[PDB]
């Protein structure tokens, strides 16, 4: 739950930390057929042929996902301030 | 008579400043910080490595 949740983050800690790692955002409720297994041997999860094929990604999912929440409350702050 | 002033002259003694106002203007007893500052381990250098990265953590994730 980043959206869902979901939070701002606009008062977050610096977040020197974080370098992907453990995130994958199962968000627990917009799953609704959840399949385990596969259509194909296709599929699967990000078909790449580099290691950290799997951790580049989810870096940028992390930095995209708080970025982009965060556009959206600053967004709707300065809705508030007009 | 003026709490700040005295404090920042001599900025070695906070811990008798903070020990003093805990015992007056506080209630607590002039007994319950005895006990607590007698019965102290020495922090024998080791925790304290922990201890310095404690004042860190506590006061950038503060907000």
């Amino acid at each position: 739950g980043i959206i869902g949740a979901g939070v701002d983050p606009l008062s977050y800690v610096p977040m020197v930390g974080v370098t992907g790692k453990g995130f994958k955002l199962i968000n627990k409720a917009l799953v609704v057929g959840a399949e385990s297994a596969a259509l194909n041997v296709a599929s699967e999860g990000l078909r790449t042929s580099v290691a950290g094929g799997d951790a580049d990604y989810a870096g940028a999912a992390l930095g995209g996902f708080v970025f982009g929440a965060g556009m959206s409350a600053i967004s709707d702050a300065v809705a508030a301030g007009l | 008579a003026d709490p700040q002033l005295i404090a920042a002259l001599y900025p070695d003694q906070a811990e008798l400043f903070l020990t003093m106002d805990m015992m007056d203007k506080q209630g607590i007893d002039p007994q319950v910080i005895l006990d607590a500052d007698r019965l102290t381990v020495k922090r024998s250098k080791e925790q304290r490595f922990e201890d310095d990265k404690a004042f860190e953590s506590a006061l950038n994730a503060s907000k």
